[PDB]
DNA sequence: AGGTGAACCTTACGTTCAACTGGATCGTGTGTAGGTACACCG
DNA sequence: GTCGGTAAGGGAGCTAGTGTATGCCCCTGAGTTGGGGATATCGCCGAC
């Protein structure tokens, strides 16, 4: 029956950045997990609250794909009960996930010489960010006890910053890729899974 | 198929200016870094300049340090490159390569390319 | 600059190995290289994509590798149109696109 | 096309109680180029 | 003609379409993409 529009995410041109990440709803389809594999070397591949084994004998109300980008050693932070920049001001997950990340580096194509500005993450928040909560807003952030008025400037960044993404990077420094699949299911009908 | 011209440059006196410009089409060039790299006579090839995706950082080789200047203009879709104070020893075919998707690092497309002649004769 | 051989000659339906050497900053410690093949009087192209890969369209008998620090191409099969030059390239620090220099194939003809 | 000047969080780490005391050294370990260039003899 | 040794009874490897041991990613984790150890039935040429 039709099956699941994983191209569209994995193959998609360009990823938002980790601050906007995005969200594409996968339903009326079925997971083929098999073809994922044979698309760039993937880093991590790892499932809490379902066994991978089985993946194929169940299916959900539906499952949101959330798709970005962030440097190797920032990875790990992608993961429940998880602390860091990202699990408190970018991307932050539940503590019981129903779903799973993939990651694959993507030096070779998401790497600018000279730093590709075009990625950009939170540095600062006032506050720690709630499950599944997206921040866009570009308001100076202000660190002292001094209003800047929003005039960057002393004590008064701009909240983000631009990955320098460079090919003379890290081992780890490189860009990855994240899609990270959230299993929703409920008293409905289920919606993708894939042979029996 | 995606096409790279350079405009050349016939025999020029040494110590003079001289632009060198490289169209590029089939492609999207606002997105990755053009590279420069020239070739001697019969020798071995060497790079030359290299600019970002937008022109905020540039790269010479310590050769042609201070005396090149390579830009690019993304609103008609070319490349630049500004040679001052030539020296006679600077002769050479010159390349625009592109470094299309799937590695920046490295110089895949690799036009045409022109010829200059450094030499003090008519 | 990198090092290679001068000439590297070899009978048409053997394997030949092309090898080029470098300091630990640009191919030992950064596994960034790709080689170019350039015929005479043509525009050099791609034919090695990165330490061990190919880009689509090229010819599956070229094989690229890496031993510590040096790298490696290895043709087999090769034929009359094969006789051309072949640069080995490499990412240093600081940018300084280093380039292998010279290498050139003949058959016996 | 260089020398002063003042900067702007400067961009790219090697990490978590923090922030700039409001110094280029400053708590833990920073660091700098261009220029904004308007006369020369050219 | 009978029996004991056999890259073999326990070593190593990884790459999804799928077999019996130079295989199975078997089982999943340092996240840089992979760790050691699970039932041996074995089968077959050659010296005595
Ligand atoms: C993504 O693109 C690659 C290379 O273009 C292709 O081989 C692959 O099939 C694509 N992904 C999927 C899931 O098919």
């Amino acid at each position: 029956t039709n099956l699941c529009p994983f191209g569209e995410v994995f193959n998609a041109t360009r990823f938002a950045s980790v601050y906007a990440w995005n969200r594409k709803r996968i339903s009326n389809c079925v997971a083929d997990y098999s073809v994922l594999y044979n698309s760039a070397s993937f880093s991590t591949f790892k499932c809490y609250g379902v066994s991978p084994t089985k993946l194929n004998d169940l299916c959900f109300t539906n499952v949101y794909a959330d798709s970005f980008v962030i440097r190797g050693d920032e990875v790990r932070q992608i993961a429940p009960g998880q602390t860091g920049k990202i699990a408190d001001y970018n991307y932050k997950l539940p503590d019981d996930f129903t779903g799973c990340v993939i990651a694959w580096n993507s030096n070779n194509l998401d790497s600018k010489v000279g730093g590709n500005y075009n990625y950009l993450y939170r540095l600062f928040r006032k506050s720690n960010l709630k499950p599944f909560e997206r921040d866009i807003s570009t308001e100076i952030y202000q660190a002292g006890s001094t209003p800047c008025n929003g005039v960057e400037g002393f004590n008064c960044y701009f909240p983000l910053q631009s990955y320098g993404f460079q090919p003379t990077n890290g081992v780890g420094y490189q860009p990855y890729r994240v899609v990270v699949l959230s299993f929703e299911l409920l008293h409905a009908p289920a919606t993708v899974c894939g042979p029996k | 198929q995606v096409q790279l011209v350079e405009s050349g440059g016939g025999v020029v006196q040494p110590g003079r200016s001289l632009r060198l410009s490289c169209a590029a089409s089939g492609f999207t060039f606002s997105n990755y870094a053009m590279y420069w790299v020239r070739q001697a006579p019969g020798k071995g090839l060497e790079w030359v300049a290299v600019i970002s995706y937008d022109g905020s950082n540039k790269y010479y080789a310590d050769s042609v340090k201070g005396r090149f200047t390579i830009s690019r203009d993304n609103s008609k879709n070319t490349l630049y490159l500004q040679m001052n104070s030539l020296r006679t020893e600077d002769t050479a075919v010159y390349y625009c390569a592109s470094g299309s998707d799937y590695g920046d690092y490295l110089l895949v497309y690799w036009g045409q390319g022109t010829l200059v002649t450094v030499s003090s004769a008519s | 600059a990198l090092t290679q051989p001068a000439s590297v000659s070899g009978s048409p339906g053997q394997s030949i190995t092309i090898s080029c050497t470098g300091t630990s900053s640009d191919v030992g410690g950064y596994n960034y290289v790709s080689w170019y093949q350039q015929h005479p009087g043509k525009a050099p192209k791609l034919m090695i994509y990165d330490v061990s890969k190919r880009p689509s369209g090229v010819s599956n008998r070229f094989s690229g590798s890496k031993s510590g620090n040096t790298a490696s191409l290895t043709i087999s099969g090769l034929q009359s149109e094969d006789e051309a030059d072949y640069y080995c390239n490499s990412l240093t620090s600081i940018s300084t696109w280093v380039f292998g220099g010279g290498t050139k194939l003949t058959v016996l003809g």
